[PDB]
């Protein structure tokens, strides 16, 4: 639990 | 990569019996077929490597550790070395009437340790899938069972496939050997057309063997017998020391001399 | 790939190209998984066999491998249905190919290719060769337009520059072959030599060009015998990337510094190190020159110092994302030539024209709500002809 | 001096390369810049030496960047490192030699130190010097004579002109010595202050204190430490070690209150011996010695109460063993800097957490107080767990079309109120707060524009705080935030970054920014650095979001604002889009709502 959010875990840039 | 090892059973007694019989098949053609198989195996890829072992009643010797005809240099070296070494081995040989059965267990032992040596020296980056394409040509010896079984179990543990290619005779020990390690077992009845078999059944490596249709395995009769008679027995009375299959209940098994206590 | 190159060929050139010495073996090695086995199987057969046997000789699982292998070798025309016996010429040649019938060199190849790249970039000091210059100019990666002035570097040139040495050299030789046909050099004769390496006037000129590229070196005043370099048959990184867009590269060869300066601002140059900064100015300069962020990321990754290999990913996410965003901003405004329509009396005619444009591929964008669309000038003539025909 | 075909300067013919360069992990540029390797086995030793002689400017994970100057070299000599003691080891460590320029610079800087010493005795500042030639050739300029009040040669100097003379000597190549020999000082009796065993000093705190106390005489300087790192504890320890009268200067009422609380908590000194020289509450400042006041308290220029005159005259008359100044970044201000000359102190220690500003007045701090003694490594503290790891992020919010239309159309500066308030950022913050609220993470929203803060707070019905907010309501809101589970977010205005003791928060969203202010950015970031009871560095429990609007001046301010943080080493990750925003229902989901907000913004005027 208490896992990091997706948008911080991995790059959200379209590339 | 793949390291193939061809264990040719070149027993002079049997092959010279063929020579006397003047049959179509000859040891020269057998060696040529094995040579072609090795050349094709190395043909498959640069990383692939091979070796050859010849078997005799006395000992077993390795047959393998420019472009005059416009030939590939490496396969040319293989052709020359194997031809010269096999002719030397066959030409020079002592005579011992007492021992005439072909020796195969020691040849397989040399093979196994050779694969271990190559596996140690090769870089850890590339994985090596070794194989032993045993080609039997004569009946096996009863006295060799224990050693051959030990080498087979060593092969099982070391993950090497014993592909037996017996011809002219069905050695139950060899078929039992290949069954344990999962190697294919093909009994070619057409000796002149042997090479077509190798390029189709044996030549494909373990990587592609599963995704390919090959002759179904032969049923293996895992028989057991008493040391009294050597006859098939379904119930064995072994002790805790000999681990020997015996005939019937006895006060003490001869091979043990233990002080068995009745009850 | 070499598979693409050989696939793009006619049967008549194919069978001739299947020379006795090496081609039958070099094309054999290409055979990925199963075609090799099938070739060995039908290497000693003089009688063609039905296709159903080949179809059923692979288990139900992994049949896609069988289909792809059969299609690839049908393209190569190794066999013919004849109703699947192999080509007799290929069979004979392959049977003849199967029991029938250095430290200074690598440095030389490295140095020669490095000087070639130095000339490719605007290096004041570089090896001079008119044939090499014109060959690169006609390779599509360079344009001069003025013999007196040294040629500049086109957009494709930078993309080629940032590629890795293996892919770079392979593409360069691909262009060499394509231009060899244009200049009139026989393609088959030169091609067979490359295969023979991995084991006439045209031959001498071709070998001279190869020696200029650094793949081969006679070493005996241009003698008949040649000793190919490692690159003829076909390393640790040095850049350290920070989280503040700072690059510390352990580079002594000027080529690496020039490559880094193509997309970064240089700050200091130490004898065994150089400091550069990846700023908007430099990155957008490279993107304008023609590079795309993928090449820069790949280049920095491949030339990655061992120190940063431990961290996963090797390149910091912030650096990678910033480079990608910088390239995207440049092409925020996407330009596409087209012709607009106005004053559609009826939507039925507009829809019919839309269907016609979709069928011909002329349409680029359409707006049903506003009853309008855009057509490229190439399709403008077609749609105008349709309108005139009514 | 030599420039290659590219921007970088050429040093091929400048200095050589050591054969055992791989063994040597240190570089030395002629300009003074030094690049250390954080992967070398001797990295710790190199770090200690380079921190001793140079001040960091960039310390990323792999290759640290230090630059040395006259003040840093003077600090090294103060901790007793001679020119050979530093240069010999610098040459040994250097993998490419030491340029002659740096060699001569080091020699000159080290030799030009200690010749002139400034010592205040009996409320008189004497410029002592064992060497007389220094004074003989130092009295060339008329400013010295007019400044002066009208071996071991010393002369009294005017109190008011001390700052001017100090800055003059700095460029005159004869730095003044402000070391306090508290060990040998009978004029001012020692105060009864001791450090209780309960206080625990962290290794970096001890190192900073050691650098300050390089010898038996305390050195006057600036120690930069994160707010969560216990700079208050370090200051209390410094005063306790000095064992003489200490005057701590805060910057606001909350600062003075916290300083008094820290003194009582960590020092055995009795409550009656501590006073608060504050107008709202007076605790008999003249009665006791250890005092806490503020810069406005001392430097006030306009009318003074009679009682405050009496206190001020007493403070001026007395001599202080230690003068602690928290938040030194505000000192170079006119009124605040006047306090330095107003009060007399042997050593004026300075503590802070964000020593950065735009106007080039930070350099003045070197002579106003002293060289920057210590500056804690934020990344190393993060690894050691003393400071909560932060997943620094910048959420890019695309601007709404109409909002951008008015923003670009108008050349005025209503854009500050416009781009700070756009539907996309509003939805972004709403969604982010919702996500953290369901995650049980404490949120501290920030916004410079009180108008935007109030609009956001009313729309989200949250307890926004700001300047004119009543103190009682401020305390009530903070107490509810800390205790009440039902509320886990507080919308603080700029007042939050000034000075407070707020509970540790798991996230810190910043919808708006005052501008390109590294000070404000670091100040607000320090709030979430409070280490949790049992967190871990790699868990990245703490988060910081700096929402920005794309294609707007806010992007320029954000990039110019994150410079200090990236210099420390924090990597600000960009977030173009947020997953789940489309599915989650948020306000301003229709054009009409954006239109009403835009009309209100336009009517704001
Ligand atoms: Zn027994």
């Amino acid at each position: 639990a208490k896992e990091r959010p997706i948008w911080l875990r991995e790059s959200t840039v379209q590339g | 990569l793949n390291l193939l090892v061809i264990v040719v059973d070149a027993n002079p007694i049997w092959w010279g019996k063929q020579a006397l019989k003047e049959s179509q098949f000859t040891l020269s053609k057998c060696i040529d077929a094995v040579m072609v198989l090795g050349n094709s195996h190395l043909f498959m890829n640069r990383s692939n490597k091979l070796a050859v072992i010849a078997s005799h009643i006395q000992e077993s010797r390795f047959l393998y550790p420019g472009s005059k005809d416009g030939k590939y240099e490496l396969l040319t070296s293989a052709n020359e070395v194997i031809v010269e070494e096999i002719k030397d081995l066959m030409t020079k040989s002592d005579i011992k009437g007492q021992h005439t059965e072909t020796l195969l267990a020691g040849s397989l032992a040399k093979a196994l340790c050779y694969i271990h040596r190559m596996n140690k020296e090769v870089k850890d980056n590339q994985e090596m899938k070794s194989r032993i394409l045993v080609i039997k040509a004569a009946e096996d010896s009863a006295l060799q069972y224990m050693n051959f079984m030990n080498v087979i179990f060593a092969a099982q543990k070391q993950n090497i496939l014993i592909d037996a290619c017996v011809l002219d005779s069905d050695s139950g020990l060899l078929q039992q050997a290949c069954d344990i390690t999962g190697g294919l077992y093909l009994k070619v009845p057409q000796m002149p057309s042997l090479l077509q078999y190798l390029l189709w059944v044996f030549l494909p490596d373990q990587d592609q063997r599963s995704q390919l249709i090959l002759p179904p395995p032969v049923h293996v009769d895992y028989r057991a017998a008493c040391f009294c008679h050597r006859n098939l027995i379904e119930i064995g009375y072994v002790c805790s020391v000999c681990l020997s299959i015996f005939c019937n209940f006895s006060p003490i098994c001869t091979t043990c001399e233990t002080a068995f206590k009745i009850s | 790939n070499l598979q693409e190159f050989l696939g793009g060929l006619s049967p008549g050139v194919l069978d001739r190209l299947y020379g006795h010495p090496a081609t039958c073996l070099a094309v054999f090695r290409e055979l990925p998984s199963l075609a090799k086995n099938w070739v060995m199987r039908m290497l000693f057969l003089e009688q063609p066999l039905p296709q159903a046997a080949v179809a059923l000789w692979v288990k139900k699982e992994f049949s896609k491998a069988q289909e792809e292998s059969t299609g690839l070798l049908s393209g190569l025309r190794i066999w013919h249905t004849q109703l699947l016996i192999l080509n007799p010429i290929f069979r004979q040649n392959l049977r003849i190919a199967l029991l029938g019938g250095v430290p200074s060199l690598d440095k030389y190849a490295e140095e020669r290719w490095e000087v070639v790249l130095h000339f490719m970039v605007g290096s004041p000091s570089a090896a001079v060769s008119q044939d090499l210059a014109q060959l690169l100019s006609q390779a599509g990666l360079m344009k001069s337009t003025e013999p007196g002035e040294p040629p500049c570097i086109t957009s494709a040139g930078f993309q080629f520059l940032l590629l890795d040495t293996p892919a770079q050299l392979w593409y360069f030789m691909l262009q060499y072959l394509q231009t060899a046909q244009s200049r009139g050099m026989d393609l088959v004769e030169i091609l067979s030599f490359l295969f023979q390496l991995s084991f006439s006037d045209s031959l001498l000129n071709f070998l001279q060009h190869l020696r200029e590229f650094g793949l081969v070196f006679q070493r005996k005043r241009k003698s008949r015998r040649y000793y190919p370099t490692r690159l003829a048959i076909n390393q640790p990184g040095f850049i350290v990337v920070e989280t503040n867009y700072r690059l510390y590269a352990y580079t002594e060869s000027e080529l690496q510094i020039a490559l880094i300066a193509l997309f970064s601002e240089m700050l200091y140059r130490f004898p065994n190190m150089v400091v550069a900064q990846v700023t908007r100015e430099s990155v957008q300069q490279a993107i304008a020159s023609g590079i795309t962020a993928q090449q820069i990321i790949h280049f920095l990754r491949t030339r990655a110092h061992p120190v940063m290999l431990k961290q996963t990913p090797v390149l910091p996410p912030t650096i990678t994302d910033q480079i990608r965003l910088w390239e995207l901003e440049r092409d925020r405004l996407r330009f596409t030539e087209g012709v607009l329509y106005n004053q559609f009396l009826s939507q039925v005619d507009f829809e019919l024209l839309l269907a016609h444009a979709r069928e011909l591929g002329v349409l680029v964008f359409e707006n049903s709500a506003k009853r309008l669309m855009v057509v490229t000038p190439a399709g403008h003539s077609d749609v105008k002809r349709f309108w005139k025909r009514q | 001096t030599k420039v290659d075909e590219y921007g970088a300067k050429d040093y091929r013919l400048q200095m050589p390369l050591k054969d055992d360069h791989t063994s040597r992990p240190l570089w030395v540029a002629p300009d003074g810049h030094i690049f250390l390797e954080a992967f070398s086995p001797v990295y710790k030793y190199a770090q200690d030496f380079l921190v001793a002689i140079a001040e960091p400017v960039c310390r990323p994970t792999h290759v640290h960047e230090y630059k040395l100057t006259a003040y840093s070299l003077y600090a090294a000599v103060s901790v007793g490192l001679q020119t050979s003691d530093i240069t010999e080891y610098l040459r040994k460590l250097s993998k490419t030699g030491v340029p002659d320029g740096i060699m001569q610079f080091i020699k000159l800087c080290t030799v030009s130190y200690g010749k002139v010493k400034l010592v205040l005795k009996h409320n008189r500042y004497f410029v002592e010097s064992c060497h007389p030639d220094v004074i003989q050739h130092l009295l060339q300029d008329p400013v010295i004579r007019e400044c002066r009040l009208r071996q071991t040669v010393s002369f009294e100097v005017k109190q008011e002109m001390i700052e001017e003379l100090q800055k003059r000597c700095i460029h005159l190549e004869y730095p003044l010595l402000a070391e306090y020999d508290f060990r040998n000082d009978s004029v001012n009796p020692d105060i009864n202050i001791d450090l209780k065993p309960t206080a625990v000093l962290r290794p970096y705190q001890e190192k900073s204190l050691r650098k300050m106390f390089g010898n038996g005489r305390a050195r006057s300087g600036v120690i930069v430490l994160p707010c969560g790192a216990g700079k208050s504890l370090v200051g209390v320890t410094a005063a306790c070690t000095v064992r003489k009268r200490c005057l701590v200067l805060g910057n606001s009422a909350v600062s003075v209150e916290q300083w008094k609380a820290q003194f009582k908590m960590w020092s055995t000194i009795d409550d009656s011996q501590i006073c608060r020289f504050t107008s709202d509450a007076k605790d008999k400042p003249i009665g006791c010695s250890v005092a806490i006041s503020t810069y406005s308290m001392l430097g006030h220029t306009t009318k003074r109460s009679w009682e405050a005159e009496r206190v001020m005259e007493w403070l001026k008359t007395q001599e202080w063993g230690l003068m602690i100044l928290d938040e030194v970044h505000t000192i170079p201000a006119k009124m605040f800097r006047r306090v330095l000359t107003i009060v007399q102190a042997h050593c004026k220690l300075g503590l802070t957490a964000t020593l950065v500003r735009e106007d080039d007045k930070i350099v003045d701090l070197n002579f106003l107080i002293g060289p920057k003694l210590y500056e804690a490594n934020w990344m190393e503290l993060q690894n050691n767990g003393y400071i909560a790891k932060v997943q620094c992020a910048e959420v890019w919010c695309p601007m709404s079309p109409e909002f951008y239309r008015e923003y670009v159309a108008i050349k005025t500066k209503k854009r500050i109120l416009l781009y700070t308030m756009n539907p996309n950022k509003f939805r972004a913050c709403q969604f982010l707060i919702k996500f953290h609220e369901r995650r049980n993470d404490k949120i501290i929203v920030f916004a410079d524009n009180v108008f935007a803060l109030k609009e956001y707070a009313i729309r989200l019905n949250k307890p926004y705080i700001y300047g004119p907010t009543s103190q009682g309501e401020r305390m009530q809101i903070l107490q509810n935030f800390k205790h009440n589970p039902k509320i886990n977010t507080i919308f603080i205005s700029k007042v939050g970054d000034t000075s407070f003791d707020l509970p540790e928060a798991n996230v810190l969203i910043q919808i708006s920014s005052h501008g390109g202010s590294r000070r404000q950015e670091a100040q607000r970031l320090g709030r979430v650095l409070r280490a949790k009871k049992g967190m871990v560095a790699e868990e990245y429990n703490a988060f910081f979001y700096s929402l920005v609007s794309q294609d707007t001046q806010e992007m320029a301010y954000s990039t110019k604002r994150q410079r200090f943080l990236v210099d420390q080493g924090y990597s600000f990750k960009v977030i173009t889009k947020l997953a789940g925003m489309e599915e989650e229902d948020l306000a301003f989901s229709t054009k009409e709502e954006q239109q009403q907000l835009l009309q209100k913004v336009l009517a704001a005027t």
